[PDB]
């Protein structure tokens, strides 16, 4: 069932199992491969692997990644995935003293939000979106992958699983314990990694829960009633939060234009009803003269 | 209000024709029939009463049966085998908290093994090709319902009680798509509860006419008056709670005037 892929390293963990880069000795294709030890007593596939293979065969689009085959064992479970040159992750850590031209930081953001709206016009939250689950080829694309922590949402939503998002990508509707949440946490978790590829390091690196609300609310000021109406009525919002004033965008991200400040505050509005839908964003005029650039690899 | 709900419901309009079970698959099954399905469906409601699970998840779970046996012959004997795998994964992909597989052995009062019940959770997402992110009449119904101004919760409840008694009949249910079921229930529901009937932006919305949605409710409108003489009842017994405002207790509408 695998005696046709050849191991060729242990690239890390993801949301679930380990991911190898392998071969297949018939063809040549390189893959890369999750692999899942399920036992038997235990509880069968589990959710996660469900969800990701489910909804990955519903999302066929250039910036999401393929899916290629699924060798379901009775003591394993392999996803098989195209391989693409790397993470934004090690791209990022690949250029972290020059800097990712803007050009590129244009055109993977146009992309990642015409992967993003793709999802999302076909009710997939992914909740997990960070450089590491980001994927990039030598020509210039950028994809979407590790579905791991995705779900089909509904119309309107109900409550969902509240433990999701990476911290430092996490928004603060999740923070601060909305019932709800929706779309707009992917939106939020994509403004923080555009700032990120711009300025060179993560945007609100938080430890902890507590430690994240405060690193985003000196950055973008607490926000109150005039700018989230109920912040101040949600579960885990407390009246003794610190007052901090909002910071100037030229100065949380410097190398940005005007066009480009815009969008990266349409993205983190802190009300989810005001912030930006990957959608709209795509119709935002910093993306007027976007083009495709190739990496520097 | 929500982002997307117009490109979702489009395209759950595409996906409800792909992951459509075959219409007289129970002609051809040799061993079952479809008053054993409608027994297997009865018990399934019951058990999603009794763990707490989201209507979503049942009608899931029979869409995930219908399709498996749409395409595979079954013993009386493993049908519940073949349920019980198909409410395992439809709570897998849709609850926060799904019950873990000893529930799930257990309220087989022990007739499976968890190895029977994790093998067959194998062979049904091998037949499914894991295709489990299906359409359902409870997502078209929970869409529609964003209509209806200032929302009726008593009509919202009839028209769930109504969507759900579709699932426990085959004959003539695996007819209709699920959004066509969902707007035979939803204009029944309104009309029985307020007099109102089905909304002109439902009509622009979804293409659906009262004209193209009459045979539909024709057969739901005897469904739902026969529904005392039905030999399954767990659904009429689900709907008399309050948290359903007890709909399953007013009387139906002796006609409709179409
Ligand atoms: N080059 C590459 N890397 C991946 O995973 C990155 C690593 C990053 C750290 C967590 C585990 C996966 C891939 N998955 C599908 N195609 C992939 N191609």
């Amino acid at each position: 069932s695998m005696e046709n892929f050849q191991k060729v390293e242990k690239i890390g963990e993801g949301t679930y199992g380990v991911v190898y880069k392998a071969r297949n000795k018939l063809t040549g294709e390189v893959v890369a491969l999750k692999k899942i030890r399920l036992d038997t007593e235990t509880e069968g596939v589990p959710s996660t692997a469900i969800r990701e293979i489910s909804l990955l065969k519903e999302l066929n689009h250039p910036n999401i990644v393929k899916l290629l085959d699924v060798i379901h064992t009775e003591n394993k479970l392999y996803l098989v995935f195209e391989f693409l040159h790397q993470d934004l992750k090690k791209f990022m850590d690949a250029s972290a003293l020059t800097g990712i031209p803007l050009p590129l930081i244009k055109s993977y953001l146009f992309q990642l939000l015409q992967g993003l709206a793709f999802c999302h016009s076909h009710r997939v939250l992914h909740r997990d979106l960070k450089p590491q689950n980001l994927l990039i080829n030598t020509e210039g694309a950028i994809k979407l992958a590790d579905f791991g922590l995705a779900r089909a949402f509904g119309v309107p939503v109900r409550t969902y699983t509240h433990e999701v998002v990476t911290l430092w990508y996490r928004a603060p509707e999740i923070l601060l314990g909305c019932k709800y949440y929706s779309t707009a946490v992917d939106i939020w978790s994509l403004g923080c990694i555009f700032a990120e590829m711009v300025t060179r390091r993560a945007l609100f690196p938080g430890d902890s829960e507590i430690d994240q609300l405060f690193r985003i609310f000196r950055t973008l000021g607490t926000p109150d009633e005039v700018v989230w109406p109920g912040v101040t009525s949600m579960p885990d919002y407390k009246p003794s939060f610190p007052k901090w004033a909002r910071q100037d965008f030229s100065k949380v991200v410097p190398p940005l234009d005007e066009d480009g400040r815009s969008l990266l505050s349409q993205m983190l509005h802190y009300d989810p009803n005001k912030r930006i839908s990957a959608k709209a964003a795509l119709a935002h005029p910093f993306f007027q003269d976007v083009t495709k650039p190739v990496p520097h690899l | 209000v929500p982002d997307y709900h117009e490109d979702i419901h489009t395209y759950l309009r595409e996906m409800e024709v792909k992951c459509k079970p075959k219409v007289g698959y129970m002609k051809k099954q040799p061993d079952i029939t479809n008053s054993m399905r409608a027994i297997l469906v009865d018990w399934l409601v019951e058990v999603g009463e009794e763990y707490k699970l989201q209507n979503e998840t049942l009608h899931l779970a029979v869409n995930y049966i219908d399709r498996f046996l749409s395409s595979m012959s079954v013993l009386r004997g493993k049908l519940q085998l073949v349920g019980t795998a198909a409410m395992l994964l439809a709570s897998k992909f849709e609850e926060i908290y799904p019950p873990e597989v000893a529930e799930f052995v257990y309220i087989t009062d022990d007739t499976y093994t968890k190895k029977q019940v994790l093998r067959m959770e194998h062979l049904v997402l091998k037949v499914l090709t894991f295709d489990l992110a299906a359409p359902t009449v409870n997502q078209f119904l929970t869409q529609y319902f964003l209509h209806q101004q200032p929302a009726n919760c008593k009509v919202e409840s009839l028209a769930m009680f109504l969507g759900e008694l579709s699932l426990i009949d085959a004959d003539p249910y695996l007819k209709y798509l699920p959004s066509v079921i969902a707007g035979a229930a939803f204009h029944l529901a309104l009309y029985t509860v307020t007099g109102q009937s089905w909304p002109e932006s439902l009509i622009r919305k979804t293409g659906y006419t009262l004209e193209s949605l009459k045979p539909c409710l024709m057969d739901l409108h005897q469904t739902y008056l026969k529904a005392p003489q039905h030999a399954q009842q767990s659904i009429r017994e689900k709907y008399k709670n309050s948290k359903y405002h007890g709909v399953s207790l007013l009387n139906p509408p002796e006609t409709l005037n179409l």
